[PDB]
């Protein structure tokens, strides 16, 4: 009960903002802002 | 383009030909670049050398050649029919 609710807000707005910022590239090329923004995904998968 | 122009207009060449095929050009600029190359080697006389290579995440020829072979017509012909049957799939990576 305590101001959690500012950080899950803010970690569910970041998650969108980093799944917005992902460019889909097509048959299977990548880029190295994508892979970081995997990298990222345990970060907000550990945290929900 | 005439080849006494060519001719007149510059010394030989040793010149290699490096394809991109990953992924990310598929659909237009890929056969943008099927034609581009093409009319490339045409303007290649019997006195250079030429070779196609190829690369996504790993560089290879585009042929049977392995080096650099004369760019006579038969040659010409056997580096455009090999390079129209390029397809695109894979990741970049320059270095290679
Ligand atoms: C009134 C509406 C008028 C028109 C507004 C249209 C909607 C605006 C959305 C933000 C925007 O316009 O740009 C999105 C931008 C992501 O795109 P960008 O990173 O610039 O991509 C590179 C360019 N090729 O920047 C972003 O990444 C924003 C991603 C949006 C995700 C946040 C939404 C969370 C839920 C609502 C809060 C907002």
């Amino acid at each position: 009960w305590k101001p959690f609710e500012t950080i899950i807000l803010l970690t569910i707005f970041a998650n969108c903002v980093a799944l917005a910022v992902y460019l889909p590239m097509p048959e299977d090329d990548n880029n190295s802002l994508n892979l970081g923004l995997e990298k990222l995904e345990y970060f907000f998968l550990t945290v929900f | 383009r005439r080849p006494w122009y060519i001719q007149g207009a510059a010394s030989p060449k040793d010149m290699l030909i490096l394809v991109d095929v990953s992924g990310s050009v598929s659909g237009l600029t890929l056969k943008l670049i099927r034609t581009s190359v093409s009319e490339m080697l045409e303007t290649l006389s019997d006195d250079d050398f030429v070779n196609v290579a190829s690369f996504n995440s790993n560089a290879q020829d585009v042929s049977c050649f392995q080096h650099l072979v004369q760019a006579n017509v038969r040659n010409k012909k056997v580096l455009k029919d090999a390079v129209n049957n390029i397809t695109a799939k894979g990741i970049t990576d320059y270095k290679k």
